RNA sequence: CCAAAACCAGCCUCUACUGAGCAAGAACGAGGUCAUGGUUUUGGCGGAAAUGGGGUGCCCCCACCCGUCUUGAAACACGGACCAAG
RNA sequence: AGUAGCUGGUUCACAUCGAAGUUUCCCUCAGGAUAGCUGGUGCUUGAAAAAGUAUUGUGCGGUAAAGCUUUAAAUGUGCAACUUGCCAAAGCAAGGUAUUAAGGCACCAAGUGGGCCUUCUUCGGUAAGCGGAGCAGGCGAUGCGGAAUGAACCGCUUAGGGAUAUGUGGCGUCAAAACUUAUGGGCUCACGAACAAUGGAUGACGCUCAAGCCCAAUUAGUGCCCAUUAUUCCUUUGGUAAGGGCGAGAAAGUGUAGCCCUUCCGAUGUAGAUGUGGCGUGGAGGUAAGGACGAAGCUGAUGGCGUGAGCCUCAGAUGGACCAGCCUCUAGUGCAGAUCU
């Protein structure tokens, strides 16, 4: 009876994931277009066009635990930082900001493509459930974790860690944070900043391509 | 080599420029109900019931009204732990808190970007 | 490779087995640990918790302290319903300040010869956690109770004396050796 | 297959004829050994515990169990192929030839016989 | 020698701990004393009343 | 290679506000790495010379600017940098390269020998392309002439690295390495 | 027992926009691999073979005498020839 | 057996955590006591009184700069999110109907109380590898990888291993990697490559269209190498972690040869604390067993087991008569070091 019952549910999640998806697809589509077209406008009407702020970081410490000061090791642990490739996504608060600011020589960051959101959910992706690290695996173990009609598929959680979301707290807070490889080809030089031909600190868009040979 | 009870206070209470003078009666007006917050902001003019130094600016809640004392319940961090001190304070030296006065406004009242089609332009080269 | 920082600072001490050598504690923690795990009741999480605790921190309790904690329980209870059994994980004892008791139903680990008499004396049953699982599988409307401890003649050296806020016992077996002189004692009372 | 085949010897067993291979860990803020260079001898720790499913199983396969008379075979009898009887060292050679022909009729195993 | 070297990592060791809540030892005593003379009147009352409400709500219970 | 340096237009504008209401933007051509440099050497003449700062503006626009074509030319850059030994040297050196990028970061490489001079020391302050004749220079007043002819002299032909070889027979190349 | 090949799984590697460029997205195809999992197959070896251990030598590589007090020991600081019993 | 705040020594393993060289006091300054740091034991309950962090709001400040002893930073810092007095009186007063994260409390107790270096800030000193402080980080107590070398520099911090990928550093040889890569730019002829006297030191060689310097690069106008690091895999151990289960096995279990399986996180460590169906010794109460077909002891390219202390077996062409196991009890109980006997 509940044997089969739980096909009910196996099947009217991934239902529900199809639905779900198929409109964050076209929630994508559709939202990418519109701030083609805008910027496109704008060329024509011989007029600049502001594109909006990003609304998620994808932060990354990339120096190790060792001689760090009380302020950014404190830092460092709120921002759940706390080996050398993690990785979580953090919300551009001016709070956030200012806390990115106080340990960007630990860390880089920048605004992820929704690529590489995907690639860091689906691969990456662990979610925390009683304490435990737990590898993303099915939509299941997603809905168990975020009792919440709201977020059920794994496309739910990179829409939330992605568009900024409602629930981004609730989202990136429920998944451990991101344990990385080292960036493959290596990295520049974890002591300068980016624009100094380093590492640390705001690399803008370009996150996504160092973050996409650790992921 | 010497702590006295008013070492280094050759600055501390020292009056502003040209603002020297006797608290007024906008102060001696003020009443302290007690669980209020309060800044003990030491006032040289008044010397009877100078805080200490350290409480100096530090903010706490009147625990104790006598006729011309507010007590005030200040944490001190002494080492480990915020020991929690009972300076007793002349009303003078305490200037009565704002620090909530934006949290009482918030239960008072409960109660992206686009084209810029700006025009002016200057090149900002060197 | 981890900030670690205040991680061990959070690791907390608990028994999780009886350092009890009593065979009978031990089939009474066979139960409740069992029960508490194959139950969704909170009754036998507390019965087997406490269980596992030192004789210390399983202090007795007076009957005369169930019986006023019992009937201040029951004497609410609307008509027609039977009032809580008195589970206690520890002792239960005799209380000569309190002669005429209630019928209690106490549940205990052990019972004072005194105790076990007066409980029935008033018709009340004396009876074990073995029967409590048989009776109540479940803490339904049991009546889980502790005896104090904080009248115990230990916590009464807590702390030092000569500190101003205290009034911790100094050790001595010389009640008259560290007797004082009013004037040069240590302030009684000081705020926190 | 093991973690580590060789022994853990105490340091500078080597030169000291009286000190005996056997391990004591280390002392002395100076050691090289406790210190953890890394040319050193190494220490015992819990990282080389042998997997726990292979573990105390001898190459036969077997698990050793020590076996003193005839009677201890039967402690044998329904786990022959998990446990192996070794016969004490000081069984006689009399004993042994009673637990020998009958540890073969018993299908029991023996590590000496 | 009086160096402080260590002294703030030695005290964040187990934090520093937070002043107690204002809800706990809320003492008067040495509060002046007039008005805290009232509020024992006050607040004997309170027990009075308190008392002589559960023995109105043991009695409409009986029934 | 190609040019070390990519050629951004950078524009931005402080941010609007009722102090500010309609804010002037900024173009500013920059010769960056990258995009996420150019964005910051034009964060940095934005509070160098308008007082506006990075986190109170905006950038309208990162994108780079298309070449002019690549017939070999002739450019004129003008090079303001610093150092201890020098604290600004303005400096139009002239340079021969194929586009505004190239003769750019070639004035770099050749600011920062003749200079030990950083990226971030130095800042471009225009690169014409120049006609012919405007080149007071003579280095490249060389490489006018519709009629020049050089010798490649005493080249170092080094194999293609398929072909390299550690030892080869004298007078041959067959190989042995 | 040693090998080798295969299969499956795993795993890994190897358009869009823009004005030719990107801050840009997948696909097809193929490879690698058991110090990955499961599926055998096929050969080689079989008084000896085989795996493991042990011993001795070498090779390449790593490697400052320990105990000690000390901020700091390889110290040109102290104690230290061997072993047994204590 | 005088006393010694001093010197020297203080004997098994493993696992779990792990300091301090500072506060006050002391005829105290080579020592105590005290508090802090640490361990153990809990207790209490589970975003309680969470925060070496911001934001916002509200205080505080008088240092740098300025200025000619005054305005004023940044880094900081606090805080917040009916009955019974007074009044003239019944109204006032008082008591009553952003991110992250398990919070607090108690008890007992150790070591420690010579610190050192460095960062930045300073003070004293002509200067110092100098005395003194503030801040933080380190070494101490800690390797590993790198800087040729180095206690504290750099990177990274550490269970036993493999793949992958890196960090600092490199890629002519030494030396892994540019089999001396660039289809890059300049510069350079004589030296050149972070922190006066034994002959000789870019580490050595050597290098010179560099194997040097500045710059940029990555196969080229169409990269690679090396960590105790990261990731992943296997195994162990710990968790007072999360679950499921109850041919041979399936034990209701802290801990063993773990009741079984699953998943997750942790693992360094001096002083020190603690754990251990942890090791081992002489003896005792028990149990069980062994021995002239050879006990103990001793010998051992005797292997086997255990992370380990160790146990076991084999063989003695050793011995000659005692004795291992297991639970409980006990102690004159474990030795390379005492200028030890
Ligand atoms: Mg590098
Ligand atoms: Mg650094
Ligand atoms: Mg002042
Ligand atoms: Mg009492
Ligand atoms: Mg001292
Ligand atoms: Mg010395
Ligand atoms: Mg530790
Ligand atoms: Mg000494
Ligand atoms: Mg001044
Ligand atoms: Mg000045
Ligand atoms: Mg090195
Ligand atoms: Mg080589
Ligand atoms: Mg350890
Ligand atoms: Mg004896
Ligand atoms: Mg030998
Ligand atoms: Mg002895």
């Amino acid at each position: 009876k509940a044997i089969a019952a739980n096909k009910a549910a196996r099947v009217a999640l991934k239902k529900a994931a199809y639905a779900r998806g198929l409109r964050y697809s076209r929630e994508y589509r559709s939202a990418e277009k519109k701030l083609v077209h805008l910027r496109r406008q704008a060329k024509s009407c011989g007029n600049y066009y502001l594109e909006a702020k990003p609304k998620v970081a994808v932060v990354t410490r990339i120096r190790g635990i060792a001689k760090v000061a009380p302020k950014q090791r404190k830092i460092l642990q709120l921002l759940r930082l706390r080996q050398i490739f993690n990785t979580v996504f953090v919300r551009l608060n001016k709070p956030m900001e200012n806390m990115l600011r106080a340990v960007e020589p630990y860390i880089a960051y920048g605004y992820p493509s929704l690529r590489t959101v995907r690639m860091m959910v689906y691969k990456r992706g662990h979610l925390k459930i009683n304490g435990q690290r737990v590898k993303i695996v099915n939509n299941q173990m997603i809905e168990s974790k975020y009792n919440n009609e709201n977020i059920v598929c794994a496309e739910d959680i990179v829409n939330q860690i992605y568009t900024g979301g409602k629930h981004f707290r609730e989202v990136t807070n429920g998944l451990w944070p991101f344990k990385l490889s080292p960036p493959a080809g290596g990295m520049r030089q974890k002591r300068r900043h980016f624009v100094e031909g380093g590492d640390y600190g705001n690399r803008d868009a370009l996150i996504n391509r160092f973050l996409a040979r650790m992921i | 080599h010497s702590h006295g009870y008013k070492c280094g206070t050759r600055h501390l209470f020292a009056k502003k420029f040209r603002k020297h003078g006797v608290p007024s009666v906008s102060t001696i007006l003020t009443n302290f109900k007690v669980g209020d917050y309060v800044d003990v902001v030491a006032d040289s003019a008044v010397r009877a019931g100078m805080p200490h130094k350290y409480y100096h600016g530090r903010t706490g809640i009147v625990w104790n009204v006598t006729p011309r004392g507010v007590g005030v319940i200040v944490n001190k961090p002494v080492r480990n732990r915020t020991v929690r001190k009972r300076i007793c304070v002349r009303f003078e030296h305490v200037r009565k808190s704002r620090c909530q006065e934006a949290f009482k406004q918030k239960q008072k009242d409960f109660l992206n970007g686009g084209i810029v089609r700006a025009k002016r332009v200057e090149v900002l080269a060197r | 490779g981890v900030d670690l920082t205040g991680v061990q600072k959070k690791k907390r001490v608990v028994r999780h087995h009886t350092y009890s050598t009593n065979p009978y504690i031990k089939l009474l923690i066979k139960l409740y640990k069992f029960l508490a795990q194959r139950t969704n009741s909170a009754f036998n999480k507390l019965v087997h918790q406490r269980l596992l605790k030192s004789r210390s921190n399983r202090a007795p309790i007076s009957l005369s302290r169930i019986a006023v904690c019992m009937k201040r329980k029951s004497v609410w209870l609307e008509k027609g319903k039977k009032a809580p059994i008195a589970v206690i994980v520890g002792d239960v004892l005799d209380d000569v300040r309190m002669a005429r008791i209630p019928a209690l139903r106490v549940c205990a680990l052990r019972f004072s010869k005194s105790a076990r008499e007066r409980i029935t004396g008033a018709g009340g049953e004396c009876l074990t956690f073995d029967q409590l699982a048989m009776v109540a599988p479940t803490g339904k409307n049991t009546f889980l109770l502790r005896g104090r401890k904080s009248g115990r003649e230990s916590v009464k050296h807590f702390g030092a004396a000569g500190v101003p806020g205290s009034h911790a016992k100094p050790f001595t077996s010389n009640r008259g050796k560290e007797r004082q002189r009013s004037s040069a004692r240590r302030r009684a009372f000081r705020h926190k | 297959v093991k973690k580590r085949t060789k022994r853990f010897t105490r340091h500078k067993c080597e030169l000291f004829p009286q000190l005996s291979s056997s391990w004591r860990k280390p002392r002395g803020e100076d050691s090289p050994v406790r210190r953890r260079y890394k040319g050193q001898k190494a220490m015992p720790n819990k990282g080389y515990g042998s997997d726990r499913k292979t573990k105390y199983i001898t190459p036969s396969g077997f698990k050793n169990f020590p076996i003193h008379n005839v009677q201890d075979l039967y402690m044998l009898l329904m786990q022959n192929r998990k446990y192996a009887g070794v016969i004490s060292h000081t069984v006689g050679a009399k004993s042994r030839k009673a637990i020998v022909r009958k540890a073969h009729e018993l299908d029991v195993r023996l590590i000496n016989g | 020698n009086h160096t402080n070297h260590n002294q703030s990592r030695k005290n964040h060791r187990n934090g520093i701990k937070r002043a107690l809540p204002m809800y706990l030892h809320n003492s008067k005593r040495g509060s002046w004393l007039p008005a805290l003379i009232n509020a024992r009147r006050v607040r004997k009352n309170n027990q009075k009343a308190a008392v002589k409400a559960r023995r109105e709500r043991l009695a409409a219970h009986k029934a | 290679v190609k040019p070390h340096l990519r050629h951004y237009c950078v524009v931005g504008r402080e941010t609007p506000s009722e102090k500010n209401p309609a804010p002037t933007v900024y173009k500013f051509e920059v010769f960056a790495p990258n995009f996420v440099v150019a964005k910051s050497r034009f964060w940095r003449m934005m509070r160098e010379k308008n007082k506006v700062k990075s986190t109170h503006g905006d950038v309208l626009s990162c994108k780079v600017v298309k070449d002019r074509k690549l017939a070999a030319r002739n450019y004129s850059v003008d090079i303001a940098y610093y150092s201890q030994r020098c604290g600004y040297t303005h400096m139009v050196k002239e340079f021969r390269d194929v586009s505004k990028a190239g003769a750019v970061s070639q004035a770099y490489h050749d600011l920062a020998s003749r200079h030990r001079a950083r990226y971030h020391n130095i800042e471009v302050l225009g690169v014409k392309s120049i006609p012919n004749h405007q080149v007071k220079r003579l280095s490249i007043s060389e490489y006018h002439a519709s009629n020049l002819s050089f010798p490649l002299l005493h080249r170092r032909v080094k194999a293609p690295r398929k072909d390299r070889v550690v030892f080869v027979k004298k007078n041959t190349k067959r190989a042995v390495v």
